[PDB]
């Protein structure tokens, strides 16, 4: 063997981004889902008058 | 297709239908068989 990866579990959130393109409407990731693609939101300025 | 004689197969106008924009949308491409384009003639002269 010429490679060696460690596989591990991680607690992936995004907090402030959505999704601008995704190929179907469903869960359970598979290669289609290997391209899909986010974008930021927009700002907001919560603030005293 | 109603009773599948119906709704044949949908060619491309030859005025406008291959649009220039469009195309395939996402990086890990499919790279599909039957690929379509647009081109000039060869009397319109070449500019970049």
């Amino acid at each position: 063997p010429t490679v060696v990866l460690y596989s591990e579990d991680v607690n992936m959130e995004t907090p402030d981004t959505h999704l601008s393109y995704k190929p179907k409407m469903g869960d359970k990731n598979a290669k289609v889902m290997l391209g899909q693609q986010a974008m930021p939101n927009r700002p907001n300025y919560i603030a005293f008058r | 297709a109603t009773v599948a004689g119906a709704g044949k197969e949908i060619f491309a106008d030859k005025t406008f239908q291959p649009e220039p924009q469009v195309g395939e949308s996402q990086w890990n491409e499919a790279d599909a068989t039957a690929a379509g384009g647009r081109v000039l003639k060869k009397t319109t002269p070449m500019k970049p």
